[PDB]
C-alpha cells in the first residue's frame, strides 16, 4: 500500500516524494502531528529524527526516492560490512556439502546401471548431469545475486529478530534501532522502517518490512533461478536469457 | 540435499528462536560428520531428509518407513554413511505414544516427541479453547 | 490460536511450553540417537527393506503390541524391486535367460 510508505515520510519530517489520488491519510497524520495524538508505534516512529539528525549531519541535501523507482538501485544492494555472521555459515556449508560428491555420483551411477542395464557398454561414468554434481557449491557461491542476497537476509534477519524482542519485552523502550554507519551506506532499522543513506551519490530510502520481505524474497528467488538454471545442460540457455 | 544443508546451517547457528542452547550449535557444530548425518538420513527413522529418491520417479510412494530404510541401505552402499549410522537407527529408543495417537497417523514409528505443530495446535484448540460454548454443535460434540 | 484464546480464555505457559521447545527437543533426540554405541553382531545391510521396516515397527511399539504383530502397512518400494533391460543388438535377456 502506498498509503504506509506516505505516512512514514510525513511522520517524521522529511520530503514528500509520492503523489497520489486521495492524499486523505497524509492529512490525517498531519492533523494529529500538529494536536500531538499520535499513537505510541506513531511516537516511536517519529522520535527517530533526532537520532537521524544527530548521527547524519547534512541531512538536508539528500533526495528521497519514490519505491518503484528505488528497485534498479535496490535489487542490488551489496554492503560488505554487516554481512559477516552468514558468510562463515555458508562457508562450512559449502565445505561439508563437497565432502560428499563422490559418494553421490557413486549412488546415482549405481542407481541408473540397475534401472537401465544396457548389456553393450555405454557406461554411465561420462554423463554431463551426473558430472555436474560437484560443482553445485561452486555455482552458487560464485553467482552474480549471492552478495544482494547474503546483505538482504542480514537485514530481513535483523528487523525479524528486532519485532520478536519488541513482542516479549516492551520494557526497553529507550533503545529498539539498529544503527550501522559506514563510509558508503548508513543503515538504520527499526521493527517498523528500514532506512538507507547512500553517500556517494546523496541517495535515500525509506522502506516498510513488507517491501523488506519483498525484496528479500525476490533477490533469492532471482539468485535460485540462475544458479539452477546455469547447472542444468538443458537450461544453460536460458541462464543467460 | 545441499538447500537442506544450507537450511540446518542456518536455522541452528542464525535463527531468532531464543530457546537454541550454544550446547546444541557446538556439538552439531564440532563433532566429526553430524551435520551430514543428519542431512543424508530420512527422517521417517530420525533425521532431516524429506526426499526419498524414489519420489523422483513416481508420485505414490507408499509407506515412508520402507523407502526410508531402502534410501539408508543405498547410502551405506554407495560409502555416503556407515553401517554403524544403520545399527544406532535400529536401536535407537522409542517414545510414549498410544494407541490413539497411532490411529491418528497409522505409518508413523514411535519416535519420541515426533507430533506436528499443527497436531498440537489442533490438540490445543479441542482440549482447551472449545470446552465450554454456547454453540450446539460443539456443545454436544466437545465435552470433559 | 493465540487470539481466540485471549477472546475467550484458558490458555497457559504450562500448555505452550512444547510449542516452543519443539525444535530444541528435535535437536537433542538427533544428537542423543547420534552418539549410540552399537555392536555388529547382527548384520542388518543385508536384509530387504521390508524385513527391515518390519523389524524396526516390532522393536519401537514393543510397549503397545509387545510380542503381536503388526500387518497391513508394508509395500515393496519401486526402485528396490524393479530391474530394466534394454533388448538391443540382438541378444537375449539376460534375466529372461
Amino acid at each position: 500500500v502506498k498509503g504506509k510508505i506516505a505516512q512514514l515520510h510525513t511522520i517524521m519530517s522529511l520530503p514528500q516524494p509520492y503523489d497520489m489520488d486521495d492524499d486523505s491519510i497524509l492529512v490525517i497524520t498531519r492533523q494529529k502531528i500538529k494536536l500531538n495524538k499520535l499513537d505510541k508505534r506513531q511516537r516511536s516512529i517519529r522520535r527517530l529524527k533526532l537520532i537521524l539528525t544527530e548521527k547524519v549531519n547534512d541531512l538536508g541535501k539528500y533526495t528521497f526516492i519514490r519505491y518503484p523507482e528505488m528497485s534498479k538501485e535496490m535489487f542490488k544492494l551489496y554492503i560488505p560490512g554487516i554481512n559477516s555472521k552468514v558468510t562463515e555459515l555458508l562457508l562450512k556449508a559449502d565445505r561439508t556439502y563437497s565432502q560428499m560428491t563422490d559418494g553421490l555420483r557413486d549412488l546415482w551411477i549405481n542407481v541408473l546401471s540397475k534401472l537401465a542395464s544396457k548389456n553393450d557398454g555405454s557406461n554411465y561414468d561420462l554423463n554431463e548431469e551426473i558430472n555436474n554434481i560437484s560443482k553445485v557449491h561452486t555455482t552458487y557461491k560464485s553467482d552474480k545475486w549471492y552478495n544482494p542476497f547474503k546483505t538482504w537476509f542480514t537485514i530481513k534477519y535483523d528487523m525479524r529478530r528486532l519485532q520478536k524482542a519488541r513482542n516479549e519485552i516492551t520494557f526497553n523502550v529507550g533503545k529498539d534501532y539498529n544503527l550501522l554507519e559506514d563510509q558508503k551506506n548508513f543503515l538504520l532499522i527499526h521493527p517498523e522502517l528500514v532506512l538507507i543513506l547512500d553517500k556517494q551519490n546523496y541517495n535515500g530510502y525509506l522502506i516498510t518490512p513488507e517491501l523488506v520481505l519483498m525484496y528479500c524474497d525476490v533477490v533469492e528467488g532471482r539468485w535460485n533461478i540462475s544458479a539452477c538454471a546455469k547447472l542444468d545442460p538443458k537450461l544453460q540457455s536460458m541462464y543467460q536469457k | 540435499i545441499f538447500k537442506n544443508i544450507q537450511q540446518l546451517y542456518i536455522a541452528l547457528g542464525m535463527n531468532i528462536n531464543p530457546t537454541i542452547t550454544q550446547n546444541i550449535k557446538d556439538q552439531y557444530f564440532k563433532n566429526s560428520n553430524w551435520m551430514q548425518y543428519a542431512s543424508l538420513i530420512p527422517a521417517s527413522v530420525g533425521g532431516f531428509n524429506y526426499m526419498a529418491m524414489s519420489r523422483c520417479f513416481v508420485r505414490n510412494i507408499g509407506d515412508p518407513s520402507v523407502a526410508a530404510l531402502a534410501d539408508i541401505k543405498r547410502f551405506i552402499k554407495a560409502n555416503l554413511l556407515d553401517r554403524s549410522v544403520l545399527y544406532r537407527i535400529m536401536n535407537q529408543e522409542p517414545g510414549e505414544s498410544s494407541f490413539l495417537d497411532w490411529a491418528s497417523d497409522p505409518y508413523s514409528c514411535n519416535l519420541p516427541q515426533s507430533q506436528n505443530i499443527t497436531t498440537m495446535i489442533k490438540n490445543i484448540t479441542a482440549r482447551n479453547v472449545l470446552q465450554d460454548s454456547p454453540n450446539p454443535l460443539l456443545s454436544g460434540l466437545f465435552t470433559n | 490460536l493465540i487470539r481466540v484464546g485471549i477472546n475467550r480464555g484458558g490458555l497457559t505457559y504450562s500448555l505452550l511450553r512444547k510449542i516452543s521447545n519443539y525444535d530444541l527437543v528435535q535437536y537433542e533426540t538427533l544428537s542423543r540417537t547420534l552418539r549410540l554405541i552399537v555392536s555388529d553382531k547382527i548384520r542388518y545391510e543385508d536384509m530387504c527393506s521390508v524385513d527391515l521396516a518390519i523389524a524396526l515397527r516390532q522393536k519401537m511399539w514393543i510397549h503397545l503390541s509387545g510380542g503381536r504383530m503388526i500387518s497391513g502397512l508394508e509395500t515393496p518400494d519401486p526402485l528396490e524391486l524393479l530391474s530394466g533391460v534394454v533388448i538391443t543388438g540382438s541378444e537375449h535377456c539376460k534375466i529372461c535367460y
